[PDB]
């Protein structure tokens, strides 16, 4: 029997239905369960899986030279395999030699892209606050009235309370008047609701501009680069793991500054666990990003609801292969696995299945669409309802 | 139609004056978080601010419609606006006007004599409307000067103030015109 | 003996000098690749020769022959000993010839030239609303007039089908009508047909407000997939490469149709060099689009005329090592080389200097807006003169009506 | 002996560390000076101890006494021998004390608290047209209305100048009007007024437009002259200090009013600290304006919370050395240090750290639009309820003359 | 005599009025020239004035160790002193020592930044183009035709030619209707007039928006970071000259990329005199901007026509003091002669003089400006001009 | 007043006629910087293209209306303007209306018992000044498909064309209308 330490994250490694009544091995149904059951098979060699105390990819601790989590239970030799996705790094192969990659790897940025958002019904009044609203209500019912006292003011003038209520709504509209008023009292009335109009309609128009303008110009991350420009966004990486050293050591100017950020960002952006990582994306609605492997990014995006997605493509070429202590008996077996296993395709047709299997989701055009513009037919289809209804009522009436 | 207008005038004037002192004297005109009592939900009112869930619960305490700005003055236009929303001259206003439409009205039925009693009446009642609207803005805009903010009771009561006082102010009209049209030919 | 170098001439890992007919050895090539191999034969201790294999293709096997060329080709034959140019580690490649540990690694990805805002079409006036909303909008305008005139029949305070449909043509276009309906059902109709008109208006003004400020232009193939299924654009490869095998190996039913496509082409899309693939997708303005690793097209964009871009995530990632001679002597140290390039640096700060730094684009990117052009507006002149001919053709079939 | 360091609390120069009254010696200061002592330190190769003087003013000499404060004050009694302060290089200053080649040079800026765009005011909206334009509009109704009459009176196909008051003011708004000119004389009144209309009103929603769209905040004082000029922000200098040293003996105009005004200000615009300008300036909302060297502002900005702002070109560019007294030991190795360190670059490293690299601020820089408040078009309801009020009052004085 | 090397660049020094008439010092008038006649008085030292042959502030060659222009003239021995405006560098101070500063100095920016172009009047027409504007005329008079036609096409229809050209008017105007089309071919003309209206209209008012938004947008240079970022500026520096050597050996990470830039620019931004220099600003109206001493800045800003003028503020401390050959004995009483001069206050006078004597020139709102919209207005009390006119032929027309 | 205006109206007819057929036959409608020439200051007309101070002075080439474009076929956009360009058949539409109006007004001399003769005559008029818009439009949008471009002599002949052509039309309705009233009551 070798153990074997394995980080717990799905779809490598998922917690069977009931964690209670599974046992050992069958606790755990992942794609890298499968992949160990199929190492084990090759190799003959009895495998015992179980989750390492510290739950890290790895750690590097300048002072003491010590690794942490999977990395670290090989370098003191408590644990005999890992079969997990642990990246292949120059650091990592000096202290644990690594088997060649059963699967590629990048390293690739999860962001919650498609929300998707519903513009919903009346957002065409939400160029004008709710308060101008209602006011504009008040005072087209304040002029209406005030413009039928005034031309009823002095006894004999064709503005009854529903007529003047009517071209009070015709001059709002801007769209007809039935009559207009003659009087100076009266002129005056309208004069002063005209220029209230204008100035209403051409603020609703221009601030309308305004939104459809400022939503037209955001561009959606396109880079890596992008990410580092942008302060609002604050891309993370785990606390621990292949990534956040690759980005410490990383000699290409974009990702040392990228890297430096981190450091000086606050709220920290480092992660100790990938649900965490996941969590606080969704809390943030893309003021935080996360950058983590593409293989998990792409499990994500299968997964439901497709919250997160993968933002340009992988940075950079990285591999996850067997790790053993160096010089390990079990290496050179578990290495002519890596290859035999592979030519088989049982271990490439275990990732497609799993992928699939899982996967629950599998087209931009600025011009407005229905749905924004929605409430305004909604309105009109109720007003032509209600008008019809009204018709009946005054045919009724009509006959009585 | 004729009588009961006068009647739905008088009965609807008083309903409508109702309305505006409930509103000036209640303290549920605005429901917000405020630093007062430990970003706390509270019903402000016109007058007094009474907080909920905070530090205290019931505690209310007279607002300050001053506080320490950088415009201020006798004759500032931050300062002249503080002066209006403190002091709602514009909602007492309309009560005023309301109460003495309410008078007119009475005086109305006593002396048929003068049709420019009800004219008043309704003249008044227009006026409180369009005071009771001035009161409405001037109150958002102080307010104003994204913590959530939602209208309570209070201000839609001022709010229905106002659509009776219109009403009232249309059948004052009605009333006039009809007396009118009986001393005519 | 000195270490012959069979390097392809691709900028920026290999550039002739501008007075390399002048200059002669290793002076004629200056690139990353050249000083790269300027390192490597350092840290070998062996001078080494540059040198361009004659095909310039770093892979080619025809199947019958299962005879490698080019980079390949040289060292099989024994005649270089060394390959500096940057080879892709593939399965097949990596069972015939020994590699070193990759110095870069770079994944396939999409070139294609610039998108063009140029000739805007007849009914671009439409375009900020999209065509469903126009045809609602048609929709609202037949059931306003129909439900304006059956309420001015059924409850009178006239309204015609005719006039009605006239009074609502007329308030959509905001053009006052003499007409104007008194009943308070009619009212209603009216009252709301005008709410509706003036939100649709200002919507129409704001958004081409918005199209007109900021100009944003449509990558014809967003995504691989995108490009396999519209087949608006033909997808190339070098005819001989690593591109092509991967392809035709490729085990994904979209990449395995986009093989059997490009190979069951005609013409061929398939290109001799990189600066083919270059012109044919220049000449075809993105009738023909270009497959090719990320690093190349990284300094195609950097080059002027700055058009050609990189669209889309890469399709895999792909690493290019030293290559040599499977067993050759020379293969551990150049390996060795790399691993100690590789933890100094020096790798990451060439490319630097040659792929970004160069700086022939300067990577430029709210430009002044110019004034609508007829083309702009063109389609709303025709449907004005359209109009004007349909209404004296129906001027006339009354005039001949009128006589009968 | 150990070199007593006369080093001023001001960050980030010197900061106190977290923890720093845990930590003992010249571990409890951590900043660009205690780095660059460290470095003058290794150069001189002499122990040297972090101080900070009493009263920390780098210079204050009362001109009745003639007596040095501060760091030249512990330099003339002789107890500090060496200053990594940075004392400005002042004529005053370099006969009193001998100065090393500036480490740093800057200028002297204005910090002002950043503008806002709250409060909108009444009659806001009238601000995308400027008042002339408004001014010229009214002119042009009554220029319109007036030649419509008497083209209608004199050469008549009625509009009276009421009427043609109405006409206009109707054309003006969009709004129809019955009423329509017959006469060609009163139609081109009309059609070029309906021209003047359309123009005017679309410039004003396209302005309007551009206003919501693009957030800019006027500056208070833009420069130097501006701000003495308008005397709006009263401005402050340390009460004791080389600026407020500079702008006593300035011999400009401009500087020596500022001066005297600044001096004849009560209450005193002078402050003790830097830190007592910083909130001298966040309690008085721009109020209250700050003149202090470049290099603090820069730092200021950078720290949270973002609002102090450095706003024109510097007064004067002001040096800082290694300040020893006159005719110290220590003054030639400390000048060759300045010399040595200034070649290596280190310096610049080091306030490149300190000064930007921290990002407290992360020099942050097209936000999501807000719909419009009652308060931004207050004024137009303000406007409707007086004119309906005035309305009111006109048709009761009509109704009053019709009785009598 | 001591034989002075001075560039002939203004104010320093400037050529009088004949070059023929003024011989040896007379010649040329300066501040310069001034300063040198003051030193000579001062230092009882006879003064010849000459131009240098290379014309350069400096150079550094780093293969030879040799300097050219007035500092190669020193360290070649050949001129015997430079009352120059040439900045004190550490590598000048090594090869040709400097006495005290006799005016401060800074690295500045000059551009044409005050164009203060007028709008012109007609350019209320400008977002749609010339053709639109034609075309909409030819529109107006077919629509306008075409209505009267289809109005009288059957014999008995109020719609004469002039009261269909005043419909027409009146519908793209948008502000009224006298008359409505009631006949299906006239309403056909209408309705389809009505639809080029709206977008016509609509079109004006959106594209305008454009206009106004993207020059509220623009960002004029506040800042040498600004200058560095924006890429279609091009920023300039003397081929040889300090400032040129201070931004090679610049340590600063934002003045190292902004002089990386000048040797990666095409065409070369680097220009061999000020006055070339000065010409490039011009032609390029800010595409090009000019790297150069505050003090130049000053004079070309006080100089009519006032073209170019000074961004932010000065980058960098600098001084001009007299450069002689190191331990030269001339160089000691020019030193004491820096302080005695300065404390007389006469050089200060004589700087003073020289700025505001030449000096001929000595406030933003978004607002658009009565001049922007200036030709609607012309256009109005034109066509009221036109109209009174028409009126009084019209009235003499009545008469007989 | 009624016998002039059928004279103005033939008159203006061959006159508006004369300015289309100088238009269409004219090589002036666009003064432009043409590659054509070594960039270069080119008259081009609605047929042929005239270079001047250019490598030659003087040569007129027929203008390529369907260049090496990225949109052709037998029904596509591009093509479709391109075809309609490069054939005028709008212009030259515009030319055969006005001659066949000018028949049109010549027999409604001699046939005075046909009314309609004139109407037709107008009719055409007007379709011809429609048919010469379409042919500016058609024309401008095709030159579009920043180089300084001004419409030469040639093409404001074909502007005035419109103008005429379409007044001529009026005075033919005009002319139809008092026939008509003639015949009338
Ligand atoms: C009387 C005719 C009115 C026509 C109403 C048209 C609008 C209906 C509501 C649309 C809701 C938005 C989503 C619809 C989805 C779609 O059709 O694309
Ligand atoms: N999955 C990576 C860690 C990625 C990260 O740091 O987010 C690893 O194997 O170590
Ligand atoms: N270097 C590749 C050819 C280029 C490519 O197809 O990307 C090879 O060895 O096949
Ligand atoms: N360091 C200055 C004081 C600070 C200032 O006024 O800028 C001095 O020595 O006087
Ligand atoms: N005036 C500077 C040169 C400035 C420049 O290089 O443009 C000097 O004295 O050298």
């Amino acid at each position: 029997t070798y153990i074997v330490t394995t980080i717990l994250e799905d779809p490598y490694v998922m917690l069977k239905k009931n964690a209670n009544q599974f046992e050992g091995n069958d606790r755990y149904e992942g794609y890298c369960v499968e992949l160990a059951a199929e190492i084990a098979k090759h190799v003959g060699y009895s495998y015992r899986l179980e989750i390492v105390s510290d739950g890290k990819y790895g750690a590097r601790d300048p002072d003491t030279k010590a690794w942490n989590g999977m990395v670290g239970e090989l370098v003191y030799g408590r644990a005999d395999v890992a079969v997990a996705p642990l990246t292949i790094t120059l650091v990592r192969e000096e202290v644990i030699d690594f088997s060649k990659p059963f699967m590629s790897l990048g390293i690739s940025i999860m962001i919650k892209k498609p929300q998707k958002s519903k513009p919903g019904v009346f957002s065409f009044l939400d160029p004008l606050a709710y308060e101008i609203w209602m006011c504009i209500v008040f005072a087209y019912i304040g002029v209406s009235v005030v413009l039928f006292l005034v031309s009823r003011f002095s006894p004999y003038n064709e503005f009854g309370i529903f007529n003047s209520l009517w071209f009070s709504l015709g001059a709002f509209m801007q769209q007809g008047c039935d009559i207009s008023p003659r009087s100076l009292s009266g002129r005056i009335v309208g004069g002063v609701w005209w220029f209230f109009t204008l100035i209403i309609i051409s603020s609703y128009t221009a601030n309308l501009a305004a939104f459809l303008t400022v939503e037209r110009m955001v561009s959606p991350i396109e880079s890596a680069e992008d990410l580092a420009k942008q302060t609002e966004i604050a891309y993370g990486t785990l606390e621990a793991g292949s990534t956040k050293e690759f980005f410490r050591r990383s000699k290409i100017a974009v990702f040392e500054k990228m890297w430096t950020y981190m450091k000086s960002a606050e709220p920290s952006v480092f992660v100790r666990t990938t649900e965490e990582g996941m969590i606080r994306v969704r809390k943030s609605k893309g003021k935080y990003a996360y950058l983590l492997e593409s293989t998990m990014n792409e499990y994500i995006e299968q997964r439901k609801p497709c919250d997160t997605m993968k933002v340009g493509g992988n940075l950079d070429s990285k591999g996850y292969g067997i790790a053993t202590p160096k010089g390990s008996a079990l290496r050179g077996p578990v290495n002519l696995a890596v290859l035999k296993l592979s030519e088989q395709g049982v271990l490439d047709k275990l990732k497609s299945k799993w992928w699939y299997d899982k996967g629950e989701c599998g087209d931009k055009t600025s011009a407005l669409s229905l749905s924004n513009v929605a409430g305004v037919f909604y309105i009109l289809i109720g007003g032509l309802g209600l008008a019809m209804l009204v018709a009946l009522i005054e045919f009724c009436y009509k006959s009585r | 139609e004729k009588g009961v207008q006068v009647l739905l005038t008088t009965i609807g004037a008083f309903a409508a004056f109702g309305l505006m002192t409930i509103a000036i004297s209640t303290d549920y005109w605005l429901y917000t978080r405020a630093l007062i009592c430990n970003g706390g939900l509270t019903h402000s009112g016109l007058w007094r601010i009474c907080c909920l869930e905070g530090l205290k619960r019931g505690v209310c305490v007279k607002i300050n419609h001053f506080p320490e700005d950088t415009d201020y003055d006798h004759d500032s236009a931050e300062y002249l606006l503080r002066v209006v929303r403190a002091s709602s001259i514009f909602p007492i206003l309309s009560a005023i006007l309301l109460l003495l439409g309410g008078v007119c009205v009475a005086a109305s039925r006593v002396y048929k004599s003068k049709r420019n009693i009800i004219l008043g009446a309704g003249i008044l009642f227009v006026a409180a409307g369009l005071s009771n609207i001035i009161g409405v803005i001037v109150y958002i805009s102080a307010n104003a000067g994204k913590n959530h903010y939602s209208y309570g009771w209070s201000f839609y009561f001022g709010g229905l103030s106002f659509i009776l006082a219109e009403v009232i102010g249309v059948l004052a009209v009605n009333i006039y015109i009809e007396r009118s049209r009986e001393a005519h030919c | 003996k000195t270490v012959v170098v069979t390097t392809i001439l691709e900028s920026p890992y290999v550039m002739m000098k501008k007075n390399h007919e002048m200059l002669e050895g290793n002076e004629r090539y200056e690139g990353y690749c050249v000083d790269l191999a300027a390192e490597i034969a350092k840290h070998c201790g062996f001078k080494y020769k540059l040198t361009i294999v004659g095909d310039g293709k770093y892979g080619a096997r025809d199947a019958d022959t299962k005879i490698w060329n080019g980079m390949v080709g040289e060292l099989v034959y024994g005649k270089a000993d060394i390959a500096i140019a940057p080879l892709t580690i593939t399965l097949v490649r990596e069972e015939v010839i020994d590699f070193s540990k990759p110095f870069m690694s770079l994944g396939i990805s999409i070139m294609i030239k610039k998108p063009q805002k140029s000739k805007p079409g007849v009914f671009s006036f439409l375009d900020p609303l999209a065509y469903e909303i126009w045809m609602c909008i048609v929709f609202a305008y037949i059931g306003v007039s129909v439900v304006l005139f059956l309420v001015s029949r059924f409850s009178p305070y006239e309204f015609g089908i005719f006039n009605s449909l006239w009074f609502s043509l007329g308030a959509f276009m905001r053009q006052g009508c003499d007409i104007s309906p008194r009943s308070l059902s009619g009212r209603i109709v009216g009252g709301v047909w005008w709410f509706f008109t003036l939100i649709i208006i200002s919507s129409y003004t704001a958004n081409l407000a918005a199209f007109l400020t900021v100009e944003r232009m449509v990558s014809p193939i967003e995504s691989a997939e995108d490009l396999s299924k519209q087949t608006e654009i033909a997808y190339g490869t070098l005819d001989s490469g690593s591109t092509k095998e991967f392809f035709r190996r490729s085990k994904i039913a979209v990449f395995d149709k986009m093989w059997t496509y490009m190979r069951s082409a005609e013409p061929s899309v398939f290109v001799r060099t990189t600066a083919e693939g270059v012109a044919r997708v220049r000449k075809s303005k993105g009738k023909y689009a270009y497959l090719l690793e990320s690093t190349m097209n990284e300094y195609i964009e950097q080059r002027k005329p700055c058009d050609t871009m990189k669209v889309g995530g890469n399709l895999d990632s792909k690493g290019y090592g030293i290559a040599t001679p499977k067993g050759s002597s020379l293969g551990t140290p150049v390996n060795l080389a790399v691993l100690k390039l590789s933890e100094q640096g020096v790798l990451d700060k060439l490319k630097n200097k040659w792929w970004y730094d160069k700086g022939e684009c300067g990577a430029k990117d709210k430009e002044k807006t110019s004034a609508l052009s007829l083309s702009n507006v063109a389609g709303v002149f025709y449907i004005l003169v359209g109009g004007l001919g349909l209404a004296m053709l129906v001027a006339l079939i009354e005039f001949c009506y009128k006589s009968r």
